[PDB]
Parts: C-alpha cells; structure tokens; sequence
C-alpha cells in the first residue's frame, strides 16, 4: 500500500463498475457510504471515481469521515465536508507488520496549518514549534515532522494496522462516463413480450427478419416514424417488431 | 556497555581551567552527534547545561563547554568558582539495545580554603523526654571546612564508648561540612553525673562543650 | 515553564509490585515532541535508564530490567505512572521522572538523547523493619546555647524508619539559622535527626518558633513549640 502522509491516487475511469462484489465480500471491517447508500451505486453513473490507498492505526479509520479533527484528518488527508464517495477499511496485520517493527509506515504529526479537503503535502522541513529560527537544524522547538507507527504482530487490535480505500464519485460537466453493469435474459420469439434492446424500450411480436441493415445501423424506422425493426446486439441479427392483437 | 566516565575524582583550583573527558567504547557512542552533560547537586535532581555534543540551553553559565574526539567526549570549564562542587555524568545513543548508556561520575573538588573552626553546639535532654523515661544528649558540629572530625564523650572525668551514634560529615551549600552526634541515657545515669560534655578533635587541634543536669 | 512531580511510595516489601506515578504540569502528555520517561539511581552509585512511553502507547524498556516493568499513561489528569513487579532488595533507589525529547529515526525506531525536567526524585526503599512515627523533643534555647547577640534552639525528631521526613519552623517562615541535620541510623534500626535555628538571644521567648514534623510514608503532623528552659 501507500503512506498516510503520501496517499495515492488512482482516477478510475470510463468502465463497468460493479460495486456489488465489493459491498457483500464481507472482507472489509468497515463500508461506510456518505453522498449515496451503498445499494444504489450499481444503478448510477457518474464522470470521474478516484480512488484514494493509505496505511493507517485500528482506531483512526473514525477520522476519515466528512468533519472530523485528530492527527490523520487535520493534516495527513482530509476530506470535504460535503463528500459523495465510499470509505472501506479492512484489517491487514498479518501483512504490514512484521517482528521487530515495521518502520517504514510514516505519518506527519506537525504541520503550520490544517489541510484542505483532498490537498497533499509531501515536503520535509523541519518543523519551527518557537519562535526561534530552525536553520535546518533539530534541537529543542526545532522538529522533523515525520514519525513511524512501529507496527509489531503482538499489537492489541487498535494498534494493528488497517487498509483504507476511499472512493470518491465525482461529476464535474461532462456527457457522461463509468456506470454500473445492467442485467439481461434471452429473446424469446413469437410471443407478444415487453421488450428493451439497450435503450428501445417497446412490446410486441418478435419474428426473424429477412431485411439487411448497414453495419453500423442498430433499429429500422416506418414512414410515421414508428421502430419496426431491430438488431440484438449479441447475436447482431434483424428482427421484426409488429404489435400484439388488439380489436 | 557502559561510557567509563574516564576518572572517578577530579581536584581543581578556583579559577583557571578543568578539562573532564568520557570515554567508551565504538562509534556507537563516540562517532555518532548526541552526547550530553549533567550536573547533580548532592540531594537534587541533575540537571543538562550541554547537549547534542556542544550546545548550552536557554540560560547557562559560559563556562561549560564540550567537544568530541574519535570514541571519547570531553567537556571543559573556563574558570572555576565554588558553587561548581558537584557530580558530572555523561548520555549517549547507542545502538545496541540500552538505547541510552549513563556515565559512571566524576566528583569535582574546589580545593582551596581556609581552615575553618568547628563550631560546636551541645544540648541535654529536654524534660518531656525525661519524663518519657529516657535521655539523649545532642552534640552538633558545623562550618569546619576540612572534614576530618572526630569526637570523644565525657562523663564527669571518664571517657565513655557506649550509647553514642556519630554522623559523617555532610557537605552544606557553603561547602563546609556539619556533623551530629547523639548518646543515648537513662535519666537515672543522666542524674548519676554530675555533668557530660562533647569534645571534638580536628587537625590537632580540639574544641569541647559541657552540660551539666539542671 | 513545566514541572514533574512524583507520587506513590511506602516502605514495599519484598517481592511485591510497587507503583509510582509521575504527574505534569504546564505541558500536555499527548501533544507528541517529547517521549516521558523514567531513571532510577541506588544511593551512591550512578544512573541507568528505565523506558520510556510516548502519547501513542509506544514502549521500550531496559533489556536488563526487561519482563518486569509496565509503565502507563493517563491522559485525564495529564499523568504516567510505571509498575515494577516482584521487587528485590535491590531495587532500592531513588527514582526520577523526566521527559526525553527523541530525534526522529529512519526506518528502525526513534533514537532520543539530553532529557529535559528532571521530576523531584522520591526514596524509594525496599526492606523488612515496618514503618515507624517520630518521636518530638524540643531542645529548649539556654544560656549554654547562649553567646552574646544570639541562642539556638531546636527540635529533636528520633525513631523512625520511613526515610522520607520533614521538619520545617513556622510553617516554613524561618529560613535564617534553620538547618536541619542529616539523619542518623541507629543500632536499633531506626532513624534520628536534630533541626536547630539560631535567633538573638533577646528573642528567647518573644517571637513564634514551632517546629512542624510531617511524616510522608505515614501521615504524621505535629507543631512542637521550643521555649526556654523553666
């Protein structure tokens, strides 16, 4: 994984997003969702998700959450307070603690001033606590800003580490981008059905066609302007469309 | 490990210069840039004037000051005064497992004074203590600046050897010693003689108090 | 500016679990920049170092005095406080509270150097002869005590074990002449000491002069007055 003072940042993009094999994997410890209840997200679409990964205690995964203070939250990352997105948070000692301490796993404790939400801030100088000016050098009111969580395998829970991704669904002004995967079924034929062929949403009697689209045409129209024809985009065969009886 | 604190006494003169070194072992404790100095008062907490290897917090003497050379430190003074009578220890980061290695002390003497007088004070036991069925005389010995004191106890002509307790001498702020003597007495011997005194004998010379009961 | 002071004693036995516990003031325990810590010293010999606890619960302790001591800290009433378990004889020592201030390491724990505020340092000691109260005399200005412009007098504070006691002189207003002797122990056992101040011989009675014992391990306070002899 990533630091916490250095988290990372992947900006998912235009695909399908199944957040369904995420919400019941029961793998994760913790599945908080702010902007939307986490059921819904498998019918919504928005234009960007990023993805933030960091490495953080047991007991601070209640301050990545929209208003909050503390250590991890004012400045190691923050997040706005009208946030959208997911947080999930899973344990993961057996894989980032080792015996003797794991040391490589910072986090900054000083900073001059609080974050803004989902700024980053990377740079080492030496901390001034006193008035009096640091030159470069530690001693008393002159700190270094970075200190490791020593992460040992006999930790009490709290105090083991703990994975933390946290979504966050974003929609800016665009025409459109990555949204969850929709179901389908088979076609049945000769029967007055209630169809949706990707969009076309009609009913009536499906029969085998002998007509000949051009390859890129997906549905034929009438004079009238009425969809009398098809094309199923699995199989890319022309069907007709005539409706059911009525009198 | 432990950083040898070089030597276990030190003599000095009032004013010129001391120079206290430490030694010990590797780079673990010489080659590295945190090293640090105490002074401990007798009956106080120490306290730093000298850390990182050569540097004087907010308020200190400008006396003090250290250097390093290879697997020893060294901490000097400029000009010697008589409040700096005290321990000296050294600190260090190793990397072994101690973590924090301490000096073992120096002792660090003004010598230079003049013989000063012992000034002795002697008391009977009081009358509630005489009526609580027992008896103790006090003898207390002060301001003798050279601390060999001795002392001898003195029923009406005799020497006496039992039933006395003597203190060591103890170093005030003055730097001057005190001492105490105590002798324990039924108040029918303290009835039995007719007086008692404490003679206290130092350099030769020798100085002596008396009581008599009532 | 900060201070430290320490709490908790009492003549231990042996092989009990003994508890001090060190209280700040004037700086914050969880604020980080500075790892508390703690150092004993057996009487006339030199320092060695305990462990040291920092605001997250990170510990270390010495490799010699390992699998004994848990030291602790609470963030309520800005205190921490160690406990060192099945108690030798020699463990007697006096024992000091001090913060460190720990540069920062890389990759491989947080190396700490200098210290800072030494705490009071309280006598601890480890025995088998009980505890015990003093016993007060007042050593009564006389004219053998007399000479000339001035007179002492005193107070007589004897057999008591708990090494720890105080004799102050009006409440602590008198710091003139006031010097309390070093405590002598005796063949019984028990500890003895002698508190005498001088004031001129023209003040024998007229002024206040009562000498106030406390006894710490146990809670004994007495207020003696010294007159001259009837």
């Amino acid at each position: 994984f990533a630091s916490v003072y250095a988290w990372n940042r992947k900006r998912i993009s235009n695909c399908v997003a199944d957040y369904s094999v995420l919400y019941n994997s029961a793998s994760f410890s913790t599945f908080k969702c702010y902007g939307v209840s986490p059921t819904k997200l498998n019918d919504l679409c928005f234009t960007n998700v990023y993805a933030d990964s960091f490495v953080i205690r047991g007991d601070e995964v209640r301050q990545i959450a929209p208003g909050q203070t503390g250590k991890i939250a004012d400045y190691n990352y923050k997040l706005p307070d009208d946030f959208t997105g997911c947080v999930i948070a899973w344990n993961s000692n057996n894989l980032d603690s080792k015996v003797g301490g794991n040391y490589n796993y910072l986090y900054r404790l000083f900073r001059k001033s609080n974050l803004k939400p989902f700024e980053r801030d990377i740079s080492t100088e030496i901390y001034q606590a006193g008035s009096t000016p640091c030159n470069g050098v530690e001693g008393f009111n002159c700190y270094f800003p970075l200190q490791s969580y020593g992460f040992q395998p006999t930790n009490g829970v709290g105090y083991q580490p703990y994975r933390v991704v946290v979504l966050s669904f974003e929609l800016l002004h665009a025409p459109a981008t990555v949204c969850g995967p929709k179901k389908s079924t088979n076609l049945v034929k000769n029967k007055c059905v209630n169809f949706n062929f990707n969009g076309l949403t009609g009913t009536g009697v499906l029969t085998e066609s002998n007509k000949k689209f051009l390859p890129f045409q997906q549905f034929g129209r009438d004079i009238a302007d009425t969809t009398d024809a098809v094309r199923d985009p699995q199989t890319l065969e022309i069907l007709d469309i005539t409706p059911c009886s009525f009198g | 490990q432990s950083a040898l604190t070089q030597p276990a006494s030190v003599s000095g003169s009032p004013g010129q210069s001391i120079t206290i070194s430490c030694t010990g072992t590797s780079s673990d404790v010489g080659g590295y840039n945190y090293v640090s100095w105490y002074q401990q008062h007798p009956g106080k907490a120490p306290k730093l004037m000298i850390y990182d290897v050569s540097n004087r917090p907010s308020g200190v003497s400008n006396r003090f000051s250290g250097s390093k050379s290879g697997n020893t430190a060294s901490l000097t003074i400029s000009g010697l005064q008589a409040e700096d009578e005290a321990d000296y220890y050294c600190s260090s980061y190793t990397s072994s497992s101690t973590l924090v290695v301490f000096g073992g002390g120096t002792k660090l003497t003004v010598l230079g004074q003049p013989k000063a007088a012992p000034s002795v004070t002697l008391f009977p036991p009081s009358s509630e203590e005489l009526q609580a069925n027992k008896a103790t005389l006090v003898c207390l010995i002060s301001d003798f600046y050279p601390g060999a004191v001795t002392v001898a106890w003195k029923a009406d002509s005799s020497p006496v050897k039992a039933g006395v307790e003597t203190t060591t001498p103890s170093k005030q702020s003055n730097n001057k010693y005190a001492a105490s003597s105590y002798l324990s007495l039924t108040p029918e011997q303290w009835k039995s003689h007719r007086s008692y005194s404490c003679q206290v004998t130092h350099e030769g010379s020798t100085v002596e108090k008396t009581v008599a009961p009532t | 500016q900060v201070q430290l002071q320490e709490s908790g004693p009492g003549l231990v036995k042996p092989s009990e679990t003994l508890s001090l516990t060190c209280t700040v003031s004037g700086d914050s325990v969880s604020s980080g920049s500075y790892y508390w810590s703690w150092i004993r010293q057996p009487p006339g010999k030199g320092l060695e170092w305990i462990g040291y606890i920092y605001y997250s619960g990170s510990t270390n302790y010495n490799p010699s005095l390992k699998s004994r001591v848990t030291i602790s800290v609470d963030t309520s009433k800005n205190q921490f406080s160690l406990k060192l378990s099945s108690v030798t004889a020699a463990d007697t020592a006096v024992y000091y509270c001090a913060r460190e201030r720990c540069y920062y390491g890389s990759g491989r724990a947080p190396r700490c150097v200098w210290f800072d505020p030494w705490g009071q340092g309280t006598l601890v000691t480890v025995s088998s002869a009980s505890t015990k109260g003093p016993s007060v005399f007042p050593l009564a200005p006389s004219s053998k005590s007399t000479s000339g412009g001035t007179a002492a007098l005193g107070c007589l504070v004897k057999d008591y074990f708990p090494e720890p006691v105080t004799v102050s002189w009006n409440s602590g207003a008198l710091t003139s002449g006031v010097h309390t002797f070093p405590a002598v122990l005796q063949s019984s056992g028990l500890y003895s000491l002698s508190s005498v101040v001088t004031v001129p011989s023209s003040s024998l009675g007229t002024q206040t002069y009562i000498c106030n014992v406390n006894h710490k391990p146990s809670n004994t306070k007495v207020d003696k007055k010294v007159e001259p002899k009837s």
